[PDB]
């Protein structure tokens, strides 16, 4: 399939010098390709696909070939479904690793493999030049580059220009969102006569119509009461979706925007997920937030943080892994078949979003906005 | 059940709109004004304008009290 | 005159302590209101409207009062027609001065003047708190705050909550773009039953469908040859209204995006303006550009720059200020009545946009973007 | 009149599509590949692929 969402645990211990790849290829360090390109040269010679094991989550989509005959180009362009808000200007950069590749043909063709990939935003257009390569091989190139985090989000189009429609040609942007979470956005090429095939990845502005939550006026009606346990669940997973049902809670919006007294609770449930009984791969849950502590009203610019949690099945029981300052946590729900994302009510005002990533599904929940 | 204020309003509220008030005291103590139509806005008990209202109300609910 | 656009020369020497104001009030410096509050308490206690002289350009718009009876609020909200791209995530901060005033009623009112003002963007809402106040008066309050330049652009909504429909109410946002150029966005409140009255301020994607200008295949058609002197002019000024007509040139896009060989000419005309013979105030022209000087392909972190030029009528003869490191320059048109914005073709690739500002009109020309 | 390059392409041109060629010095020294369909393209002479396209086109010139 040209599209879909998949997950896997990533133990850097069982990864050829992964410890190093992480620190020199997926972290913004040395400004020269020297360091990283070294580590990858050594590691990718033995196992050509060692990088695939670094993706905690992989969201691929099928995009059709688009030809520009005049220049003999075969182009694939697509909007990667970035799982979360990239960042703020006050943030630093993220070292992303671009990868173009394709099936290795049976008979060596006369033309060799070549791909020009660019991540274009509105103002600038980051290009992966020869000065950006960190590894090459018969049918694969890997580019390194540091982009300001806020650039890496919706609005950043990914374009890869080829000269031939190589079979199995694909472009992958490995985006580290945290020191221990890496999301891979993949554009797999498909027939020119094919419509773009997106993965089941959606974005929900949980708090659309912010004004509504300025006070507890609509709490009763919205279904957010001590009675319901501050839970107004609505399905995220569409009808024909995977057997794992995902739900989101709108009530958190009150705890994020209201200046009215709200029911005192230890935790709010941001979202839950059923079907764990038949889920094989792990579940990842990523939060985006601010740490408004130590703020100066005169220069009130905070950095947007990201922590990612993982839930895994062990003997029929799912358990959670955690990051340091993470405002959220994953815990078993009503049964072993369910997991919930809990957060503290007081954390809601600084929570920007939470995202669910599991087999064939990705939901980017945002607490700001209306789109 | 118990209700606590998570956020304090950032706009002053006209005394000419308040009906009553209380001063719940949790990890985030606050003055909860109850507008004349039923809304409950939390305010900083340390804010001058709040103090002014709390006083104006006590001084308006005293004379209007025998 | 609810809306409009006006200009003036700014002589800091002729301004009461102007040098200090524009260094501790309109420049990111002390992260404490103290300094600026000092200068402003002295200066403004004498000449109340002293800050008005620092506004090279003022752009006001009439905005209807919006009531909220339940909270006794009278809000005025509006999206200022920012003149140029605020900046890139790499840029620093810009210190802004937010003013809120109203007329002094002839007779002492019940309540006292009050206004909460917030500048809200998609992710963060910069509230101008008491911790931001650098001055107050019976009917005026001035706040100050540093914000990352990129946040100060279209997208930032200006919201002012009041408690009475103060006659003359208006919120101003003084936004420095350079050391010598400060643009002021004024939101003047108008009847709650009135319709919004924005100023004649347009934003224009001069290079819409930029893929068109990647080669010279469309030069003959678009009328951008040497036969035409690379001039495809378009009227910016709507109708035969304002006596001063401004025009933009679309040919510059070719010199910005085309990798094909283009005509050779020392200059291009990005725009022009006719009507100088009847214009009684100075014209301003701000260019927004990226520094050419090659960067690190691995970390293309590039800053966005702003420079403003000023054209003044000296005895019917128009002259401009120096364009030291400004990619654009102002020269005389065919008559003393016309003026042109000139630029070297060579500097088009890094030109982001130019903004034209004068009596009653403001045109933000952008060379990126498709709408 | 005279024509110059203000920019150099970032994509490669397939040699199986460049009818002619010509180097130009002055403002920005560049290579100007003309395509079999007409269209001209400014490229970097220092660019590795470029030199490869010239030479494999020089075996016929």
């Amino acid at each position: 399939h040209s599209s879909g969402v998949s997950t896997q645990s990533v133990d850097l211990s069982q990864i050829k010098r992964g410890d190093e790849i992480q620190a020199h290829c997926l972290t913004p360090a040395e400004t020269e390709v020297t360091e990283c390109a070294g580590i990858l040269k050594d590691v990718l010679s033995k196992n050509l696909h060692e990088l695939q094991g670094l993706c905690n989550v992989k969201n691929k989509m099928g995009v059709p070939w688009v030809s520009v005959e005049e220049l003999g180009q075969e182009i694939i362009t697509g909007r990667l479904p970035f799982p979360s808000v990239g960042g703020t200007p006050v943030n630093d950069l993220v070292r992303v690793l671009v990868v173009a590749e394709s099936n290795t043909p049976e008979e060596t063709p006369e033309e060799e493999f070549y791909a020009y990939v660019e991540l274009q935003t509105e103002l600038y257009t980051f290009g992966l030049s020869d000065d950006n390569v960190v590894f090459t091989s018969d049918y694969m190139t890997v580019w390194m580059i540091d982009i300001p985090k806020s650039y890496v989000d919706v609005g950043m189009l990914t374009r890869a220009t080829f000269l031939e429609q190589w079979p199995g040609a694909k472009v992958t942007v490995m985006i580290p969102y945290s020191s221990t979470f890496t999301w891979c956005g993949e554009l797999g090429a498909i027939s020119e006569e094919s419509a773009p095939q997106p993965s089941l990845s959606a974005r929900s502005p949980v708090c659309k119509n912010s004004a509504r939550y300025s006070t507890s006026k609509f709490c009763e009606v919205d279904g957010c009461t001590a009675e319901t346990g501050m839970e107004k669940m609505s399905l995220l997973t569409p009808f024909g979706g995977p057997p794992q049902q995902a739900k989101m809670n709108t009530c958190p919006c009150y705890y994020k925007y209201s200046v009215s007294p709200l029911p005192a609770m230890d935790h709010l449930i941001l979202a839950d997920l059923a079907g764990l009984d038949s889920l094989t791969s792990p579940v990842y849950v990523m939060a985006a937030y601010f740490d408004s502590t130590h703020e100066n009203p005169v220069r009130p610019s905070s950095k947007l943080y990201h922590c990612a949690l993982q839930m895994t099945s062990h003997d029929g029981v799912w358990t959670s892994t955690s990051s340091e300052q993470c405002p959220i946590r994953l815990v078993e729900g009503q049964s072993q078949n369910v997991l919930q994302v809990r957060v503290a009510p007081t954390s809601m005002p600084n929570l920007v979003g939470v995202s669910l990533m599991l087999e064939g599904q990705q939901y980017r929940l945002e607490y700001f906005g209306d789109h | 059940d118990k209700r606590t204020c998570v956020s304090l309003t950032t706009q002053r509220l006209p005394v000419s709109r308040i009906k009553t008030y209380t001063i719940t005291e949790g990890s985030l103590r606050a003055v909860i004004f109850i507008t004349k139509r039923g809304l409950k806005v939390c305010a900083d008990p340390q804010a001058t304008w709040v103090r002014d209202v709390v006083r104006s109300m006590d001084r308006k609910s005293n004379t209007r009290n025998n």
